[PDB]
């Protein structure tokens, strides 16, 4: 069959340029032809645009003429797609999809690049407590992980012992330009007298690992 | 260019049930060459690529179990799974290849379908180590609730709060079948000291009120 | 059990100029179009409205091959919705084709020192051809307002015109043949198929 | 193999029509490109009509145009020529003929079908015997017949050897006349038996004719 | 139209000769030439396409070559068969155009005529109508001389003749002659005689019957 591998995750500032990649690898990669696919987070599909590396045919929807080039190097199997400067509303995934012909299905899919545009740079959390409050059959508690650029964050509850009633939530962009997230951990345990009960963080992107304990305020 | 609009946005159906979706496009999508509709269904699961599920209208991609089946012609096209599994969970989109510009439906949510089940609300003060910076958050937690159709909102002072909150709200989960939400409000240390009773709201058809948790700044 | 007959139109000794482009109608016959597909050979292979990928499991009432050689620079044109001497004056696809267009150079067999003048194209006409139309007249083309009655001159020209097919040619001015596979399925029997078909 | 199998020829009034058929066989009649070329008495050959294996674009020489249409019948495999408002000039064999390429290139011909225009009548011929005197030569004088042609065998097709059948010369009456001979051994006369077989299809006549000392 | 001037018109050449038969085009044809031969009473058959391709069942013995407006058709060992004429087409375009053809005559020993009178059958006299047939049999070359003499009169206006195609065998011509008079114009003269000139003969040769013998 036929396999697309694309380039790596992206974190740049505005205006900056780039350029991701697309490159095919089976039988008959010349009957091919490959486009891209613009997934906003959240939302749905946008096609962006089609080529021919085979002599380099390129069409483009209307809704994204003129606002990138799509290319490709035949001696390689390798298409691209670039910015010459970068907006914060170009942040999405991008997938590059083929199809064996002009007017086919899009059979074929890479796994996504994400992009990031943000004029953020890199910073590690503030992990703050989620008290569980004193009222209280079953409890809740958790940890607010605050204030980090780029995603993401990892979040374990005493070490990956407890995993029952664990929800995480995806992370959310604040107006400052950094991610903001919750894990909570309902815990009937009457307990909370040394029942431990510890979160910890990974940032990955800033090597910052923190472990901080919920205890009742 | 040809449009498709997908019906409905979300759908829910038990297990073993059929599942239907909708796809009308502004223009017919025949070839008469060879009497084919270029309309094609593909299956995106989170954090996957799109996965073509059938080609021409009604031809099944290799590999694609019997449940799925694609029906229609003219500018009328049906997916039908015939008995959900679990795995069926995910949004599915149309597409047409007639020709270029490609063009997607908007995607239709597929969840498993559930009694309905109210939320377990709690409310959480901000820490007083996060005070010590300038900024204060108040998070409210909506825990496993069914359907995901749920309202929160933030009383300060019995004062609405709009547009310094932001929601987060989790996917089905693998066992429950029921989602999960979290809502945070971002106040400066100056305002959140200016006022006293924290309030969250929750309505949501599991309740037949709304469920008001609040706390008090300053209190044990 | 009768193989189709596409080694003799893709291995031909000679092909034809594109104002006179040959056709033959294949049907009736199993075919493995892996054959091309799995070809490294092709310098393009652009196809329009199927995969070639699922042509194994396909049946057809027809397949029409037809084959020619133009220049380098004018193998763009064999496609749907192109505009220019080719697709207006000789060879012209409609805008719901089903096929594939398959073209390799040929500049080792078509061109020559001393060069070959042998492939013609057709550089003037009155109106473009329809889809799958073929033209071999050759009547004085009257370009001005004079009337020719047939003899060449002044804004009087001989339709047809040669390629100068030199090995040094550059690459847009080289021979490349071409092959178009159209697939068609009327009310009848689908009788030309892939081996899974 | 192909085969290309002409019929609808014969004689017609200055000003009438007629349609000639080829039918096909070896393949199929809009495969590959079909042509009409015709050959006037003695003359050379004269292209009349051509249809192509593409569009269907169909071709006419000048002397022809309006009136001539060529077409074919998929169904019954078979090429047609419809010829309207007929000329003496007309008057010719006319051949269907298969082109295997674009480039004109006529690789299979019929037999083709002879077309006289002339006001003149029909009329069959009076066969005559050309008696041998006492290696001999004997024959038959087939004559004052129209329009051409005829046809003479020999005892059936059993003798065709040292056989001359003469082309046909138009006599001052407007009637066509021939004679075909045939050299025997002198010593065979008196045993063997000789018959000419006279066949004018136009007039629908058999002759078969004793020639006897 | 492409006018297509055939080189020579005719030609005579003896068995297992090379003949060269040349074809110009009034426009450059390039590669889109075609021979044909033609025998008597039969379609043309296709010997070259594309100046210089050879088709199924055609021998070797043909060839051809040219290119752009000048052609060449070669028959390498020419045959009693190969008596024909052969045509050149070019197939570059419409209208399709035909050389006049070129006559091909196998040269033969000088083979003298056999000659044979017929004195009309008695059929014919009841119609009314006398006609004489002189044969003139198996001969080379195709020149010869009729002349009808009734009482030693010289015949004129008042006879036809044909000869048939040059044999694919042996090569020679055939020749009949018939003189029609009359019935009363016939029961009037006596003598009926065909002299017959030929260069295989040293003088002429003459055939007579009286009218009314055995
Ligand atoms: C067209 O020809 C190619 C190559 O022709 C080969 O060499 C010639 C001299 C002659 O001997 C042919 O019979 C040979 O096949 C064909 O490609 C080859 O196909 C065979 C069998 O599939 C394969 O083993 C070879 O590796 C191929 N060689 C290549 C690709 O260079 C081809 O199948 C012929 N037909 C078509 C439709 O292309
Ligand atoms: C094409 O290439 C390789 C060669 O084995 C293989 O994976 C594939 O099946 C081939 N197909 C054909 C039909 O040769
Ligand atoms: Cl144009
Ligand atoms: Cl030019
Ligand atoms: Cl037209
Ligand atoms: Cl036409
Ligand atoms: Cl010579």
């Amino acid at each position: 069959q036929m396999q697309l591998v694309q380039s790596g995750t992206e974190v740049k500032k505005p205006g900056e340029s780039l350029k991701i990649s697309c490159k095919g690898s089976g039988y008959g990669f010349i009957t091919y032809w490959i486009g891209w696919v613009r997934q906003m987070p959240g939302k749905g599909l946008e096609w962006m645009g089609i080529i021919y590396p085979g002599d380099s045919e390129t069409r483009y929807s209307p809704s994204f003429q003129g606002q990138v080039t799509i290319s490709a190097d035949k001696s390689i199997n390798t298409a691209y797609l670039q910015w010459s400067s970068l907006k914060a509303s170009d942040t999405a995934i991008y997938y590059c999809a083929g199809g064996s012909g002009i007017s086919t299905p899009m059979d074929v899919w890479g796994q996504g690049t994400t992009v990031t545009v943000s004029s953020a740079s890199t910073k590690g959390p503030s992990v703050f407590p989620l008290a569980p409050s004193s009222k209280s059959g079953t409890a809740a508690l958790g940890c607010l992980v605050k204030d980090y650029f780029p995603e993401p964050v990892t979040v374990s509850w005493n070490s990956g012992a407890l995993t029952s009633g664990v929800h995480t939530f995806p992370a959310v962009l604040q107006s400052s330009g950094l991610y903001s997230l919750s894990s909570v951990v309902t815990v009937p345990s009457s307990s909370l007298g040394t029942q431990t009960y510890i979160c910890n963080v990974n940032h990955k992107p800033s090597n910052t690992k923190v472990d901080k304990k919920v205890e009742p305020k | 260019d040809i449009q498709l609009t997908q019906s409905p946005d979300s759908l829910a159906v038990s297990l073993g049930e059929r599942a239907t979706i909708n796809c009308k496009s502004s223009q017919s999508v025949l070839y008469s060459s060879i009497n084919k509709n270029y309309l094609a269904w593909y299956q995106q699961k989170p954090g996957q690529p799109p996965k073509l599920l059938i080609y021409w209208a009604s031809t099944r991609e290799s590999g694609v179990p019997d449940r799925f089946s694609g029906s229609g012609s003219g500018t009328d096209f049906t997916l039908t799974i015939s008995s959900l599994q679990a795995e069926d969970v995910a949004v599915y989109y149309c597409q047409q290849y007639y020709s270029t510009p490609y063009t997607f439906g908007q995607g239709t949510k597929v969840e498993i379908k559930r009694t309905v089940a109210a939320p377990s609300v709690f409310i959480f003060p901000p820490s007083d180590e996060q005070l010590k910076s300038g900024t204060a958050s108040v998070v409210c937690l909506l825990n496993n609730f069914y359907p995901r159709e749920a309202k929160v909102q933030w009383k300060v002072d019995n004062a609405l709060q709009s547009g310094n909150s932001q929601e987060s709200v989790t996917e089905q989960d693998s066992k429950d079948s029921t989602y999960s939400l979290s809502s945070t409000l971002t106040l400066s240390k100056a305002d959140y000291e200016k006022h006293k009773v924290y309030a969250c709201e929750v309505t949501h058809q599991g309740l037949s009120s709304p469920v008001t948790k609040s706390f008090n700044r300053g209190e044990c | 059990t009768n193989l189709c007959p596409f080694g003799e139109v893709f291995n031909a000794t000679t092909f034809a100029s594109v104002y006179a482009w040959n056709r033959k109608r294949i049907s009736n016959c199993v075919a493995d179009y892996s054959v091309l597909y799995n070809s490294t050979s092709f310098s393009t292979f652009k196809c329009y409205g199927v995969s070639p990928t699922k042509l194994n499991d396909l049946c057809f009432t027809n397949v029409y091959a037809d084959s020619f050689v133009v220049r380098g620079d004018e193998v763009r044109q064999i496609a749907p919705g192109q505009t220019g001497r080719i697709a207006g004056y000789n060879y012209k696809l409609p805008d719901d084709f089903t096929g594939c267009v398959i073209a390799w150079n040929s500049n080792n067999l078509d061109s020559k020192v001393g060069g070959n003048y042998n492939y013609l194209y057709r550089l003037f006409r009155k109106s473009n051809l329809k889809p799958f139309e073929r033209d071999i007249s050759t009547e004085i083309y009257q370009a001005g307002s004079t009337p020719c009655n047939g003899v060449e001159g002044f804004n009087c020209y001989f339709p047809l015109q040669s390629y100068g097919f030199h090995p040094t040619n550059g690459v847009g001015y080289q021979p490349y043949r071409v092959v178009v596979l159209s697939f068609e399925l009327l009310n009848a029997p689908a009788t030309v198929c892939g081996p899974k078909g």
